[PDB]
RNA sequence: UCGACCAGGA
């Protein structure tokens, strides 16, 4: 039950929420802080390549 | 004389009671803002500190500084830091205050605005010198010391606006109101039984005159003539707060019509 | 801690107008402006100056959100008019019209004894 | 959160420019959402601001004991002799227009506190980071910068 | 998380400060307040783990719930409490204001749409300009009370092609309603249809009311004096109907209604007599309160508060329960130390005659407390026992 | 672009069912016995008491976005104090020779019941109402 | 009077002369 | 501090209830949510 | 308080008098008649939960202590003095309150369970907690820049030290819809 | 703890004023109220920073060191 | 200020919280269950003060 | 770097 049926995960993140009506239904609000820890991993794609440099 | 008119009731060293004849309430307010945040003033905006035997934090105190009001009569002839080349400060764009404090007493030693003092040099202009409106002459209680009890800082006041921070504000609060007896509509008074009687009429019903029950709605009527009341907490003379107001929202509205032929 | 800083409310950033024009595709003759580093301070202004510009059929504008100091603008005019003109006249009229203001003013100040 | 069970978070903070404010000038430090207290019926809420307004303008202290002979009708009485309505409201204007709102909001002083729940107290993100012996899960804890 | 609903797939939007920023009608499926709760984020890794939440869990499709064959999310508070406020017949737009309106709503075809009043000043409706953010092609028809296609009360409901033809928006249009505007764009129109009909009332309704403006005050609660007579009367006579069925059950001449004792049979009469008081005296202030009266307004449009609401804060409270009984006899035959014993009364056994504005008394302070302590103990008591019964 | 109805009637009823800025009016014709009428009406900009003559008139024009002013040179087709814009939203056939056609003038609505100008009014939205003395 | 009875606001110079002698931890240091 | 130095516990017929002995004792109102609701008490 | 039928001038009358009352405040003012000289003079006495079974107590004492032969409709709707066998007086009301509970303005013009939630979160607040807060070296402590005392407050807040030591300050706060935030 | 600069609410500078409060107050025995004004103090949000502060700092100098 | 009414252990502020327990030397009589070989029941809790 | 108690949050 503890291990298997439910763990703890990676990429992962809680804080504190605040209503904002300047916001689309299906938007959230992540604080840069946050946003600046999590990450996707992207495959160099020639589609992305010449973006993926400039975040590098 | 010209476009829209001004009447002034009352006017004192701190505060100006006037009367915006022939204006549109957008102008009246976008004044009542400028004068809040967008006029530039001087205020303590570094803190460096070197003893404090004192009961406070030392950062207590730093924020207690920056708002203390200095004389920000010839701001307008002082860089903004950020613009200015020098790395950091200099006489060009920032006033050097030092405050040095020690409890020699066995009584309770204080510490005013009025023991600052400029190190920098002025170049000959009114900026600075911290407001002093106090009767004993001493003005804003900055801390209490004991017996040995030591306080050695140095300040350096720059040129910044309210907008950055409430420390930079020229003026305490701009009293404003228009159509004392509701003759726009502009509210729907709450009641209980009578409106009128329950509602207690402004000073400003004297300079309009009632509206007589018989005479039907004005769809037509638009609100000009306005009562305002600017108060300065001291750095800029009440009478600039005004000016100022009028130039900087001018110069905004320049900035703006100057863009647009870079355009 | 994730508090931006303050002079981004009116100090524009590393490349940054402070005029954006875009032309309307909705409606002919229309265009946004936005307003870089600004507020209602000056929005609501110009907005109303526009308004008695018998010549333009459309003013509104929009702080799409608090955290940002912009706000757009949508000027529409009659055919013949470019808007672009129609706001560069709006902006004369509001320096004009503040320019006697404190003219008025500080004539009226010199009158008083206190 | 008022000393009334009435908890909340700050969503946005304003300046005094786009604040709604009294012909006098006088501006909120905080604004409270009508909706709050209809459900929760926390009377006492408004019967302290009330009396806090009066006791601001008079210079008294506002006996909020509770098994007494005070009453609204009888705070009303006072606030209306200081030039106020009755009842607390006051007629505001919008900071943006500075048109007078349509509505008299209900405005005075309220004795509020801050609480020990500050958010970048709480604030978490873990994307991969130390993980348990045993296990070989994340650990537990912002303390332990787990997920 | 009790619900398919209670994690739902959103798209990012990088703002400053601390906290997760989140629309506010997406707050009831989640169930949150913004009182310091805090929320869980998860980030996907893979193209197609992310096409998983974009494709089935995301908000817009959760829109209607399986669970009641109904919308799980219509508009709140603010919003719904402005949208009353906004659509009545007589709320009318001046120009000015009308052409920031129309701006604010994101899909604006552009268009000014001609005003309902013309002949001396130029003024919209309410619910016309609301209907600028109501997309073509949705038609809905309601009746409720006395709705007759000419409804005087402004009752019930008439939308053609996305254009509001009478009535009044509130909870029963706007909201989580069955056969409400959200289940019939959400069907007619579609899951992201709706997920922008949503933001575009928001954004009107929102800015209307900013410069509107709603409050509520002491003054909301305070009952009319006659008023306050005719409901303190209503008690007396109710408590004097009491203290009748109370001597007359001492002199040995009641008679008990099958599977109850005298007692028993007795104790109903008491608690239907405080009782049938507390509603009528209630509904007298109700009755009295103004279309003004700032906490009727929100009852009104649904957005917060009810009739009991209304009636314990500018009434009375009523009777206090342990049990299911009036508060009982701790101490023997007498409920405190401040009554003889035997003592069988509205007083004695826990009936509140006052309002919280007029203020209560130290027993009635103390049997409401006793009451009170009852609530939290079932809310702790039987979470658990309801948490299981799902696992 | 032609007039669609035209008619004097006379109020019997003037009601503000909990309405501040708004009334319902109800009113007979002068000209037929078979016609009556019923109509919210914004008493704040055009006061209305109980018998007064109403020269009531609809038309069909003077679509397209809304220009406010230049009307000086243009064809203020108003010689009428009130001007209302609606859609027709209902067709009832109240029996025999009598027909009830239902406006709404964005919540401000209104019933014509009568006979003649059957063919005058039609289903379509684009409707004015034009109101003098 | 010496002999008068006591009113409402009277009780809270007892309640002050309570505290006044016994405190608030006063159990505990008991 | 005050209110910990005046705490008191119950470890272990309906003992969460408020009961009317408790009256001038234990405050009616300062207790627990959940849990230990009304076997935290406060003089 | 004790309450005697032992009153030669009359009824039935708490023990305690006007003379006590002002004897007690003189000591206050010498800031020798302190609170165990009611307890050895016997006007006011221990009253167990068991031994309270046995007694009859009056909430108010003017208000329940004289008789009869108009009035304010502002005010609660109130309880008379039909007891004629009163052992003892309640010496006020608002002593059945704690600590917590006791900072509460007009907790009796509030829902029950709201009051309980308060008596949770003023133990949450920041303030001032001891002013020696500068001389020890506790793990976190948290003090409020500026204190201010409520404007509100209890007669009972007096023996809690709560106007010297506050919570929190008088916030202006707007009862508004504005921004929608 | 030490008298306000400024009053939060519209940011008259309260500072100065304090020691002439409490002047006020002992000396001129002025009551409360009327000592706020006197001192200049029209609105309550001036009103209460002066009324409602606490000066702990007179108590944090009587720990010696 | 500060009250007292509590401990320094280790350099660490200790209360003591007090505990409610039944009362001894306590005479109680109480039912029994539905199933039960025993109607009613007699109990005292005698202790040594 | 291990897990037990206590105190808290929605
Ligand atoms: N012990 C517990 N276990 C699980 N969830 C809990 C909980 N306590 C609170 N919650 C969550 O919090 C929600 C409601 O609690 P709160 O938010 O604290 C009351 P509120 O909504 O702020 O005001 P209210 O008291 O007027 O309802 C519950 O629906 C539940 O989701
Ligand atoms: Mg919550
Ligand atoms: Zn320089
Ligand atoms: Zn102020």
């Amino acid at each position: 039950r503890g291990n298997l049926m439910g763990k703890r995960v990676d990429f992962s993140a809680r804080t504190v929420i605040s209503g904002d009506p300047n916001l689309e239904l299906d938007q959230v609000g992540v604080p840069k802080s946050i946003a600046k820890t999590l990450t996707y991993p992207e495959v160099v794609t020639p589609y992305n390549i010449d973006r993926l440099t400039q975040l590098v | 004389e010209e476009g829209p008119q001004v009447k002034i009731r009352e006017a004192s060293k701190d505060n100006v009671d006037f009367i915006l004849s022939n204006v549109d309430l957008a102008m009246a307010n976008s004044l009542r803002r400028v004068m809040i945040a967008e006029i530039p003033t001087l205020a303590i905006d570094s803190v460096e500190v070197e003893t404090n035997t004192t009961v406070l934090a030392d950062e207590f105190i730093a924020h207690r500084l920056g708002l203390i009001p200095l004389q920000s009569m010839d701001i307008e002839q002082l860089e903004y830091s950020r613009d200015c080349f020098c790395e950091d400060h200099c006489d060009k764009c920032s006033v050097v205050l030092t405050l040095q404090a020690f409890g020699e007493s066995e009584s309770t030693t204080n510490v005013y605005s009025k023991d600052l003092v400029i190190v920098s040099n002025l170049m000959g202009r009114n900026i600075g010198h911290p407001i002093i409106q106090d009767k004993e002459g001493n003005g804003v209680l900055i801390c209490k010391l004991r017996k040995g009890q030591e306080l050695k800082l140095t300040c350096v006041a720059k040129k910044g606006i309210a907008k950055e921070h409430a420390k930079w504000g020229p003026a305490a609060a701009i009293e404003f109101e228009y159509d004392p007896w509701n003759k726009l509509k502009h509210t729907d008074y709450w009641y209980e039984q009578d409106s009128a009687k329950e509602w207690p009429q402004s000073k400003n019903c004297e300079y309009e005159d009632p509206p007589n029950e018989g005479d039907p709605f004005d769809y037509k009527a638009q609100a000009d003539t306005f009562y305002m009341n600017v108060e300065s907490v001291g750095s800029i003379p009440v009478d600039q707060v005004v000016v100022r107001g009028i130039d900087t929202l001018q110069k905004k509205v320049a900035s703006i019509l100057l863009a647009l032929t870079q355009m | 801690m994730n508090a931006p800083d303050r002079f981004e409310l009116f100090l524009l950033g590393e490349g940054e107008s402070k005029l954006k024009i875009d032309p309307d595709t909705k409606a002919p003759n229309a265009v946004v402006i936005t307003f870089e580093k600004e507020d209602h301070t000056l929005g609501n202004l110009i907005r109303a100056e526009l308004l008695n510009d018998r010549k333009v059929l459309f003013a509104a504008y929009k702080v799409e959100h608090p955290f940002f100091a912009r706000f757009k603008l949508r000027i529409q005019t009659t055919e013949g008019y470019d808007p672009k003109d129609a706001l560069k006249n709006a902006c004369n009229s509001i320096i004009n019209k503040l320019g006697a203001l404190k003219t008025n003013f500080e004539t009226e100040w010199n009158l008083q004894t206190l | 959160a008022s000393r009334h069970g009435q908890k909340g978070t700050i969503g946005i903070t304003y300046r005094r420019e786009d604040m709604p404010f009294t012909a006098e000038g006088i501006v909120p430090d905080l604004i409270i959402n009508p909706h709050a207290i209809p459900s929760r019926m926390t009377v006492a809420h408004l019967i302290e601001c009330l009396l806090s307004k009066v006791a601001a303008l008079s210079g008294n202290e506002g006996d909020a004991s509770p098994f007494t002979d005070i009453t609204v009708e009888g705070i009303s009485k006072l606030l209306r002799e200081h030039g106020y309505q009755s009842r607390g409201f006051e007629v505001m204007y919008n900071g943006h227009t500075g048109k007078k709102l349509m509505a008299q909001i209900f405005f005075g002083p309220t004795y509020y506190q801050r609480l020990r729940h500050m958010v970048d107290d709480k604030i978490h993100a873990r994307a991969r980071g130390p993980m348990q012996v045993l296990t070989r899960q994340p650990v537990e804890g912002r303390s332990r910068d787990g997920g | 998380s009790l619900h398919k609903m209670s994690m739902m797939a959103h798209r990012v939007k990088v703002i400053p400060y601390s906290t997760f920023r989140l629309n506010l009608s997406v707050t009831s499926p989640y169930n949150a307040d913004f009182d310091g709760d805090e929320m869980n984020l998860h980030v996907p890794q893979s193209e197609e783990t992310r096409a998983e939440l974009s494709q089935l869990c995301a908000v817009p499709l959760q829109i209607v719930s399986p669970q009641s064959n109904k919308p799980c999310m219509g508009i709140v508070q603010d919003t719904l409490c402005g949208i009353r406020k906004l659509t009545l017949r007589d709320t009318f737009i001046e120009l000015d204001q009308v052409l920031n309106m129309l701006y604010w709503v994101p899909d604006w075809d552009g268009v000014i749409p001609t005003p309902a009043i013309i002949k001396p000043k130029p003024l919209w409706s309410g619910k016309q300009i609301l209907s600028v953010a109501i997309p073509n092609g949705i038609h809905l028809q309601r009746f409720d009370e006395g709705t007759t296609l000419l409804s005087p009360k402004d009752n019930g409901m008439l939308i053609i092609d996305g254009q509001i033809i009478f009535g009044v928006v509130e909870k029963k249009t706007v909201g989580s309603s069955n056969g409400g505007l959200i289940h019939v764009v959400t069907r007619e129109k579609g899951p992201q249809v709706c997920a922008k009909l949503f933001g575009n009332i928001q954004k009107v309704v929102n800015f209307w009311l900013l410069h509107n403006g709603f409050s509520t005050g002491i003054g909301d609660t305070i009952a009319d004096g006659p008023t306050m007579r005719e409901i303190t009367e209503t008690i007396a006579e109710a408590k004097k109907k009491v203290l009748d069925v109370t001597k007359e059950a001492q002199a040995n001449l009641l008679t008990a209604k099958h599977g109850m004792t005298l007692r028993e049979s007795f104790e109903d009469n008491v608690v239907r007599f405080l009782n049938e008081a507390r509603d009528k005296a209630g509904r007298l202030a109700e009755v009295n309160l103004k279309d003004l009266n700032n906490v009727k307004q929100m009852v009104m449009a649904g957005s917060k508060g009810s009739f009991i609401n209304i009636a314990q804060m500018s009434a009375c409270v009523g009777q206090q329960s342990v049990e299911g009984k009036r508060i009982a006899f701790g101490f023997v035959d007498r409920t405190l130390p401040h009554f003889s014993k035997d003592d069988y009364s509205p007083e004695s056994k826990g009936f509140v005659e006052n309002s919280y504005l007029r203020g209560l008394t130290p027993q009635e302070f103390f049997f409401h407390a006793m009451g009170g302590r009852e609530g939290l103990i079932d809310t702790a008591v039987k979470t658990a026992e309801t948490g299981y019964i799902q696992r | 672009s032609n007039t669609l109805f035209d008619d004097i009637f006379q109020v019997s009823e003037v009601d503000p069912g909990r309405y501040n800025k708004v009334c319902r009016i109800e009113a007979a014709s002068t000209t037929q016995d078979q016609c009556k009428l019923t109509l919210d009406i914004n008493v704040e900009l055009f006061p209305v008491a109980a018998q007064d003559s109403l020269t009531v008139t609809i038309a069909s024009s003077l679509t397209r976005s809304w220009r406010p002013p230049q009307a000086g040179d243009r064809s203020l087709a108003d010689d009428y104090d009130y001007v209302m814009y609606g859609t027709a939203y209902k067709f009832e056939e109240v029996s025999k020779d009598l027909i009830a056609v239902y406006y709404s003038f964005g919540g401000l609505l209104m019933r014509l019941e009568g006979n003649y100008r059957n063919l005058n009014n039609l289903k379509q939205e684009n409707a004015y109402l034009l109101i003098r003395r | 009077d010496e002999s008068a009875p006591i009113t409402a606001e009277d009780s809270w110079a007892v309640i002050s002369a309570f505290f006044r002698e016994k405190g608030l931890v006063s159990q505990q240091l008991d | 501090t005050l209110s910990h130095l005046r705490r008191t516990n119950t470890p272990i017929a309906k003992p969460r209830q408020l009961h009317n002995t408790h009256w001038g004792l234990v405050c009616p109102a300062e207790t627990p949510e959940g849990q230990a609701c009304g076997l935290v008490k406060n003089l | 308080f004790i309450v005697e039928d032992d009153e030669s001038l009359g009824h039935k009358e708490l023990k305690v008098r006007k003379g006590h009352i002002a004897k007690l405040m003189a000591t206050e003012y010498q800031d020798e008649y302190t609170w165990s000289s009611l307890l050895n003079e016997g006007l006011v006495e221990y009253i167990d939960a068991e031994e309270e079974e046995s007694i009859l107590i009056a909430m108010q004492p003017e208000d329940l202590e004289p008789a009869e032969a108009d009035v304010d409709p502002a005010k609660r709707i109130r309880v008379s003095h039909h007891a004629t066998t009163f052992t003892h007086c309640e010496i006020h009301p608002s002593m059945i309150l704690g600590v917590a509970a006791s900072i509460i303005p007009f907790p009796d013009h509030n829902q029950s369970p709201r009051n309980t939630y308060q008596s949770a979160m003023g133990k949450q607040a920041m303030g001032v907690f001891l002013t020696n807060y500068n001389v020890r070296m506790d793990t976190m402590a948290n003090i409020l820049y500026y204190p201010q005392k409520p404007l509100g407050t209890t007669r009972a807040m007096e023996y809690l030290k709560f106007r010297e030591l506050p919570a929190g300050q008088n916030a202006i706060v707007a009862i508004a819809c504005y921004s929608g935030y | 703890m030490i008298v306000p600069v400024r009053c939060f609410s519209c940011g008259k500078v309260v500072g100065d004023k304090w020691e002439s409060y409490l002047n006020l107050l002992q000396e001129d025995e002025l009551d409360e109220g009327t000592a706020l004004s006197r001192l200049g103090l029209k609105r309550y949000c001036c009103r209460r920073m002066i009324l409602t502060h606490v000066d702990l700092i007179e108590k944090f100098l009587r720990y010696n060191p | 200020f500060d009250m007292g009414g509590y401990f320094i252990i280790n350099g660490s502020e200790k209360v003591l919280i007090a505990q409610e327990r039944s009362a001894g030397n306590i005479v109680q009589v109480f039912k029994k269950a539905a199933p039960s070989p025993i109607s009613h029941v007699a109990e005292i809790r005698s202790a040594l003060e």
